[PDB]
């Protein structure tokens, strides 16, 4: 009866599902298994960059604590 | 000057002859009106931008409107030789000759 | 038109010079223009007839491609000099585009193209407004200018203006036309006094828009736009023939007239800075614009052309117009030159 | 006729947006703000006809500073001399201009 | 003044709710006491760095560390 | 069918005055994360600050060091020379700190920002 | 790995439309009394297969009197400007995650009348030529509140930022503030992706096929695949303004699943409308985005103006 | 030559205008003119105008569909000129295309040129700021100081405007 | 950067769906069925033909309206500032202002479509 239409809407549902689990998982690859660094701003841009300067392995994602100093 | 205000300018002239020499079709050169209000938004927001004189920035926006609020009055205007004759061709605007 | 919309539309053209006058940044000097512009194309099509329509459509193109050249002009000014002041120019491409500009505002030759065409399309009142209230916003910014205008751009520009205004007025028989080149080589005095006092341009544009005022405001008050109108004026109302009179041989640069009063001072001017030649062409080249003036006086004062029979019944009927200041603005057009000293009011 | 209507009344009706050295929104600096403050300061009262000679060397400064020509010429000078002296061979550049350097923070 | 209200309401309503909208939003913050606030916190957020000022000797109202009793604070935010 | 009209005006002005409400906490509650975060931004300055002065001076004498080693056949040459006549300090130039490196470095130091995602 | 990350974007929605086909015919077959394709595949779950292989293997019939650079450009800017609107979508991490992600849904949706429009003049045809200028009268109309409903929704943002605005809405959905701007801005989506009552340039009863009555299959694909990227992308678009779910950072997943049902509701309610209402005259629907909308939406733009202002509520612009 | 990006959008921002100024029709002026307001908000948005930039795009979107259906409705012809129907606009349209890519052949071999201006030759990415505007993008304080800083240019903008509808309607009246 | 990978990518896959719909199917090309569509009868005269603007006064306004989406769009970031009467009495003087032309355009029958 009516409830034919789910198959279509559940499989169009699963395609609208995997953008978005996509691009978090992209996200998580591409950065150490954290979110995606947001630079809307020219300081959060500088952070990025700097960070990107004192990881030593030109990647703004791998994060340098207290054990780099002595 | 920097390398980029060469082809903007060049724009503006290039836009200035396409309006200063008719094609005979009053639309085509109300469209080069609205190419030079392009070219002189895109140069002065160019200065703008470069130098950080960050006030001037809303500037080119008023700039812009202004753009339409002439380019409004143009169609306004080609509406109404379009309605005299039945076609916006400049050369039926020659009755003031004598 | 609305008379309300009439109200709000012409204070909306005042308010435009008045921007132009008043303030100190070039954006504002062409927003003024822009509004002027934008506000006086429906006092050019108040009748709605084809020709209107054409007046304006030249009109909108020559003062939209002025306004191009004029905002070219202030951002080189922005590049050059990092700043918006309505000052001297700090770019002389900057100097010659808003120079070029303000010469196609003012219908300056050889940018003279649309000043008869445009004036002939319009009515008598809104060429009253175009010959004199749009003379006013690019003489400001041609006042605040002149420490960086070129000498030799503006001074061909004034004495192409003169030539041919003088030469464009003898060929006509349409008073509209008469009149604009006739503004045509009045601003070419205007401008070429322009580097050396710009006192006396202001004083020739003060007593030129007295005059042209008077003329437009006779020709208002005897309904007459062609040559052959104005000469029934005698058989209707012979006192306007009179101050026809009067104001043209006082436009033609006659003394003891008022019109005399900047010529002079202009030649007064240019004698100081050793200019000698240039006066002296200018003097020579404005018997053109007295001669068609002098054709004017008798094809309407001092000869009688012959009238029609229904002239009879306009005897009947008395001028119920609004003539407005006509009295007054006759006899400043006149009656001035003793009075010529007063022009240091305007340093 | 420039009939000073702002001055006279004492409002301020464009002189904000007038020069660069101006009050700016959240105290934003113009990359040309000091050499505009030294020039419109060196030219201040003395009228067009001696600032345009007595204070030529800070206006010079400060479109030097606007449109940066001197600078950009010399740039062309330096990066076409080392590409002159890359072609022949004559000129390593050095490994902090590569790359491998271990940048500073 | 109600009859020709009922008979804007029945004939036009979207402009009826259109000027009552626009008339709330005209007459409304000019009789509210939360204006002032939006004020103060737009005065308190701190996008430039607070430059400081040169100790000549005299200034009893300007702290010397952030911590410190003196200086503007924002318990009026915190609180509200 | 249905509710009358004032039944649903009630009910669309009282998720109105919900709305505005809730949206009010929670802005308020923005603006003083806002405030924390600029705060936060703030004590961070100085050492940005200083160390962004030690990098462009860096650069600008890596840039000057190798300035001498490239101009040294060209003739009235003159090394570091201002094109600037005051001796006051210029903040510099893009191509006057990335104009001698590679074209990785320069667009990430120059367009990077702007393209960033 | 940045092209993956395309790949996983426009490959799904170009399979979402294509079940999208089928859920409309469906859903519109179970509303008018019948039942749908239930024939291709197990309950139809193949016609949309069977549809895209027909429509490219058909002759495309390019006319004799069409200006053929426009005529083959106005597809392709078509697809493309329906895929490239699906980039500043924050799901909850946008594809491009853009400062002014709105205002880049804004122009590209007044970039993408220009394939409908182009369409409709270059096939050079009487019937596309009535549905290219309605176009025109549809744009006109629409664009004019689609700015300022949306614009007096991000007062209560601070930016124009799409991510920001589940950060906004992370207490209530802006629908319970912003309500008439909800109800006027679903209507003002309708009138923007051409669907029904607003259809008005694809309109059957009066203009055969409209402004793309020329075009035969293959080019007709990419004008019937792209408005219905149009109508997930604005469903989307709608829920990310109105309907803003739970986002835990380190549950992405479940803020998906959330938003994804939200706005498969939104489009089965096009499809609702589309299945039962009668379509305006497109000057019937100028009458309505100028005399109606437009004046309450300058209304709600001085209240979500003078609002935040009133009780202290201006969000913050970071 | 990823350096010069600013300067190719720049080339195509003049081949855009080269396309509508030289009138083949305005239906091509229209999408000429769109193209170059296009690549436009791509040269001014790599300056950090993202605001200032969408909206010029934006803008004149709407813009081109008014001009179109103007042109579709007042300056249509039956053989509408595509760019090459005209001798006189392909001869000007290859003239214009010829000399832009003739001054850029001249200031990519000699690094500078001179036509009125002097223009370098080197990537425009040289003048660019290396500082940071911290939790704010500048351009948008300066548009978003229209309503503090602006206020007579408000008046006059917004009275500019409204007379301008005034105006528009008094001229599409006939009588 | 990568902005313009995205629209090569979505610039490429729409024009390779394209490519592959012309060159893919058996192409029988003869002068009658790339003909115009007028319901089956040949068309009469040219769709190049002036086909006149009814809503052409509405499209005008439409010009001056859209600018007005380039001065309200401002008010996010104009709500954030430290002068806040003023930016509010020049926010309501602007929408006043269109709501000014609206209502004249309205009142003089502006919106109204011709014939
Ligand atoms: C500050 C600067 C002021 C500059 C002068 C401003 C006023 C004159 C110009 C404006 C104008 O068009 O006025 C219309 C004008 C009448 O228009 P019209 O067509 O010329 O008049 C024809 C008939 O006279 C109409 O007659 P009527 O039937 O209407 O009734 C008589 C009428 C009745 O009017 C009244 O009763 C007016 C009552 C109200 C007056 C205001 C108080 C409120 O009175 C008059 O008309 C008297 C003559 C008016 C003369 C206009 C010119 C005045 C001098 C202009 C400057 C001259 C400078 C020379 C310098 C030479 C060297 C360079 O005058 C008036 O309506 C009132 C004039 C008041 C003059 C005051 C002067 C000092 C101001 C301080
Ligand atoms: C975003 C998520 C979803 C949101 C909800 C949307 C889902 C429901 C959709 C249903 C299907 C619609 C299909 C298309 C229909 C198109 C037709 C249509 O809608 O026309 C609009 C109709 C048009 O009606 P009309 O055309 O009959 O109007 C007659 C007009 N004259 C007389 C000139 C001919 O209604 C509107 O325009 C109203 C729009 C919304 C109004 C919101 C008002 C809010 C409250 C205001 C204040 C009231 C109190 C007073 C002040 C108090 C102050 C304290
Ligand atoms: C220096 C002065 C010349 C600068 C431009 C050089 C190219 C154009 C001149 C070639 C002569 C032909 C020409 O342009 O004719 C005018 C033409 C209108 O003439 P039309 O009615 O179309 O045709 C009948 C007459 N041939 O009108 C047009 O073709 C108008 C279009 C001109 C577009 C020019 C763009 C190129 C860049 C110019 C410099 C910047
Ligand atoms: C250096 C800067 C100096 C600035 C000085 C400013 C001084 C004031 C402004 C002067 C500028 C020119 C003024 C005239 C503009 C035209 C006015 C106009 O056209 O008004 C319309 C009206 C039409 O009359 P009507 O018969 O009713 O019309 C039928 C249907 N149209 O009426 C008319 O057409 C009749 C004419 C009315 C106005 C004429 C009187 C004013 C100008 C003459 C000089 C007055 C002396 C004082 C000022 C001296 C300086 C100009
Ligand atoms: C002061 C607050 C701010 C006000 C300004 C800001 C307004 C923001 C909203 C935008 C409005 C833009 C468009 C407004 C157009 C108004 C003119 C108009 O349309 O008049 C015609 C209309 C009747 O329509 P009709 O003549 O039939 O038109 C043909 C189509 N049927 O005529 C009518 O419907 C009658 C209109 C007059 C009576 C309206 C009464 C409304 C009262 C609401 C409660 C009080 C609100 C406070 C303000 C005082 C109102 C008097
Ligand atoms: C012959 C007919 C035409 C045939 C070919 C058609 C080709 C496709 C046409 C459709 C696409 C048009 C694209 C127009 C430019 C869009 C610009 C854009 O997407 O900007 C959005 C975004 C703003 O983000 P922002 O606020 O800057 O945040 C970063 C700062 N942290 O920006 C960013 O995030 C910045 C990322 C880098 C931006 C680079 C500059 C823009 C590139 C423009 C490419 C050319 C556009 C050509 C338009 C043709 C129109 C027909």
């Amino acid at each position: 009866m009516w409830f034919e239409v789910l198959p279509g809407i559940a499989v169009m549902g699963v395609c609208l599902f995997i953008p978005g689990m996509a691009t978090a998982r992209i996200h998580r690859f591409s950065n150490g298994g954290r979110e995606k660094r947001v630079a809307h701003y020219s300081y959060q841009w500088y952070l990025m960059e700097r960070d990107r300067r004192v990881s030593g392995v030109n990647r703004y994602y791998v994060s340098k604590g207290l054990e780099n100093i002595d | 000057m920097s390398l980029v205000y060469m082809n903007i300018m060049m724009a503006f002239t290039v836009s200035l002859t396409g309006l200063l020499m008719y094609r005979s079709h009053l639309m085509s050169s109300l469209l080069c009106l609205e190419g030079m209000m392009l070219s002189l938004f895109i140069l002065a927001t160019l200065m703008i931008l470069n130098s950080h004189f960050t006030l001037a920035s809303m500037m080119p926006i008023i700039l812009l409107v202004f753009a339409a609020c002439e380019a409004a009055l143009g169609l306004s205007l080609l509406v109404m030789v379009s309605n005299t004759y039945g076609t916006d061709y400049v050369q039926n605007l020659n009755l003031l000759q004598c | 038109m609305n008379p309300i919309i009439l109200i709000i539309i012409l204070m909306t053209v005042m308010l435009g010079t008045i921007i132009v006058m008043i303030s100190t940044h070039w954006l504002l000097i062409w927003i003024g223009f822009e509004m002027n512009m934008l506000a006086i194309i429906p006092i050019m099509m108040k009748k709605h007839n084809p020709r209107a329509t054409e007046a304006s459509t030249k009109y909108f193109l020559t003062q939209s491609t002025a306004s191009m050249l004029l905002m070219m002009a202030i951002i080189i000014n922005l590049m050059f000099s990092g700043q918006w002041t309505v000052m001297k120019l700090f770019n002389p491409m900057a100097s010659m585009l808003m120079t070029m500009a303000l010469a196609m505002k003012l219908g300056m030759a050889p940018f003279h193209f649309w000043v008869p065409e445009v004036t002939q399309g319009i009515p008598l009142s809104s060429g009253l407004i175009l010959l004199t209230w749009q003379k006013l916003a690019p003489m400001s910014v041609l006042y605040q200018i002149l420490p960086s205008i070129n000498l030799d751009l503006i001074l061909t520009l004034s004495i192409l203006s003169i030539t041919i205004g003088g030469w464009g007025g003898l060929n006509q028989t349409q008073l509209r036309k008469i009149m604009a080149y006739s503004s045509i080589a009045h601003m070419g005095w205007m401008t070429a006094v322009l580097l050396y006092n710009p006192t006396m341009t202001l004083l020739n544009l003060i007593i030129y828009i007295i005059m042209t005022s008077t003329m437009f405001t006779l020709f208002m008050a005897n309904s007459t736009t062609t040559t052959l109108s104005l000469s029934h004026t005698w058989n209707k109302a012979p006192i306007m023939t009179i101050l026809v009179l009067i104001t043209l041989l006082s436009m033609g640069g006659l003394p003891p007239l008022s019109g005399f009063m900047p010529k002079w001072m202009i030649i007064q001017e240019m004698t100081k800075n050793d200019s000698i030649i240039l006066p002296t062409l200018m003097a020579i080249t404005a018997l053109l614009n007295l001669y068609f003036y002098m054709r004017l006086t008798y094809s309407t004062a001092l000869t009688m052309f012959p009238s029609t029979n229904n002239m009879k019944m306009k005897w009947q009927f008395p001028t119920t117009k609004r003539m407005t200041l006509l009295p007054t603005m006759t006899v400043l057009s006149t009656m001035l030159l003793p009075l010529t000293p007063i022009l240091s009011i305007l340093e | 006729p420039f009939f000073d209507v702002q001055k006279k009344l004492g409002v301020d009706l464009d002189h904000w947006m007038t020069i660069q050295s101006a009050e700016q929104p959240h105290r934003i600096p113009a990359r040309c703000h000091a050499f505009e403050k030294e020039w419109i300061e060196c030219a201040h009262g003395i009228g067009s006809i001696r600032a345009e000679k007595e204070c030529k060397i800070e206006f010079e400064d400060f479109r030097e500073c606007l449109l940066r020509q001197k600078t950009m010429k010399r740039l062309n000078a330096i990066k076409r001399q080392r590409d002159k002296l890359i072609k022949e061979g004559k000129y390593t550049p050095p490994p902090h201009h590569s790359g491998q350097e271990d940048l500073r923070p | 003044v109600a009859a020709f209200l009922k008979n804007v309401w029945a004939k036009e309503p979207v402009l009826v709710a259109s000027f009552a909208i626009a008339g709330l939003a005209v007459i409304l913050p000019t009789l509210s006491p939360y204006t002032k606030y939006s004020l103060m916190i737009n005065r308190a957020t701190p996008y430039n760095y607070p430059v400081p000022l040169r100790d000549d000797g005299n200034m009893p109202d300007v702290p010397s560390h952030p911590q410190d009793p003196q200086g503007p604070s924002l318990e009026w935010l915190k609180r509200l | 069918r249905g509710l009358s009209g004032y039944s649903m005006f009630a009910v669309g002005i009282g998720a109105l005055l919900f709305g505005y409400w809730s949206m009010m906490r929670w802005n308020r509650e923005r603006r003083r994360l806002q405030i924390e975060d600029f705060e936060a931004r703030i004590a961070l300055m100085p050492l940005l600050q200083a160390e962004k002065d030690r990098r462009v001076l860096q650069m600008l004498r890596e840039n000057l060091e190798e300035e001498a080693t490239i101009m040294k056949d060209v003739p009235g040459w003159k090394v570091g020379e201002s094109v600037f006549h005051t001796t006051r300090w210029v903040t510099p130039m893009m191509g006057e700190l990335y104009g001698l490196r590679t074209g990785e470095e320069i667009l990430s130091s120059t367009y990077g920002f702007i393209w960033y995602t | 790995m940045f092209m993956i990350n395309v790949l996983t974007l426009i490959i799904p929605i170009l399979l979402a439309v294509a079940f999208l086909t089928l859920v409309e015919r469906k859903v519109l077959g179970y509303m008018q009394f019948r039942k749908g394709p239930n024939v291709v595949g197990p309950y139809g779950l193949l016609q949309p297969i069977a549809d895209a292989i027909k429509l490219f293997i058909k002759e495309p019939l390019r006319p004799a009197t069409s200006s053929i650079s426009m005529f083959i450009l106005a597809p392709i800017l078509a697809l493309t400007l329906a895929l490239t609107m699906w980039i500043p979508l924050p799901m909850p991490y946008p594809l491009i995650n853009m400062n002014l992600g709105v205002l880049f849904m804004l122009a590209m949706s007044s970039l993408a009348v220009y394939s409908i429009l182009w369409s409709g003049w270059a096939s050079n045809s009487k019937y596309a030529l009535i549905g290219a200028l309605r176009a025109v009268a549809q744009t006109i109309s629409y664009e004019v509140t689609l700015a300022i409903i949306l614009l007096s929704v991000l007062l209560m943002n601070g930016s124009f930022t799409l991510s920001t605005l589940i950060i906004t809405q992370e207490q209530v959905w802006l629908i319970f503030p912003a309500w008439p701007l909800a109800m006027m801005w679903f209507i003002s989506t309708l009138a923007e992706t051409n669907r029904a009552p607003f259809d008005l340039t694809e309109g059957e009863s009066e203009l055969v096929s409209g402004f793309n009555v020329e075009y035969a299959a293959g080019p007709f694909a990419l004008f019937f695949m792209a408005e219905y990227a149009n109508i997930i992308m604005m469903n989307i678009f709608t829920t990310t303004l109105f309907l803003g779910a739970f986002h835990n950072p380190y549950m992405p997943e479940l803020y998906t699943i959330n938003f994804t049902i939200k706005s498969l509701l939104l489009s089965i309610t096009f499809l609702w409308i589309r299945a039962s209402y009668p379509r305006f005259r497109y000057d019937q629907l100028m009458h309505l985005l100028w005399k109606n909308f437009l004046p309450l939406t300058l209304a709600l733009c001085m209240w979500h103006v003078s609002l935040p202002i009133l009780l202290s509520s201006i969000p913050p612009q970071t | 030559m990823m350096t010069y990006i600013v300067f190719i959008l720049s080339i195509i921002f003049v081949m855009g205008f080269v396309g509508f100024s030289s009138k083949p029709s305005p239906i091509y002026g229209g999408l000429g003119l769109i193209v170059s307001g296009g690549v436009g908000c791509g040269i001014v948005l790599n300056f950090g105008g993202s605001f200032l930039g969408l909206m010029v795009f934006l803008i004149y979107l709407g813009g081109m569909m008014v001009v179109f259906g103007y042109t579709t409705a007042m300056a249509t012809e039956q053989y509408p000129e595509v760019w090459v129907s005209n001798k006189v606009v392909l001869g000007t349209f290859i003239t214009g295309l010829l000399m832009e890519f003739l001054m850029v052949y001249y200031v990519l071999k000699d690094k500078e040129v001179e036509i009125v201006f002097k223009f370098n030759g080197m990537g425009d990415w040289v003048i660019y700021d290396t500082g940071d505007s911290g939790f704010f993008s500048e351009e948008a304080m300066g548009i978003a100081a229209l309503y503090s800083y602006g206020t007579w240019l408000v008046i006059v903008t917004g009275w500019s405007l409204l007379i301008g509808v005034v105006v528009i309607m008094e001229i599409t009246r006939g009588n | 950067m990568n902005l313009m990978i995205t629209l090569l990518t979505n610039f490429t896959l729409a024009t390779l769906l394209v490519t592959i719909a012309f060159w893919l199917p058996q192409l029988n090309v003869y002068s009658e069925k790339t003909s115009p569509y007028e319901c089956g009868f040949d068309p009469m005269g040219s769709a190049r033909l002036p086909f006149s603007m009814k809503f052409f006064l509405v499209a005008i306004t439409f010009l001056l309206f859209d600018l007005e989406i380039a001065l309200l769009l401002p008010l996010p970031w104009a709500s954030q500032t430290t002068n806040l009467n003023t930016m509010l009495t020049m926010a309501l003087l602007l929408i006043f202002l269109l709501a000014v032309s609206l209502a004249y355009e309205w009142t003089q029958k502006g919106l109204e479509w011709t014939e």
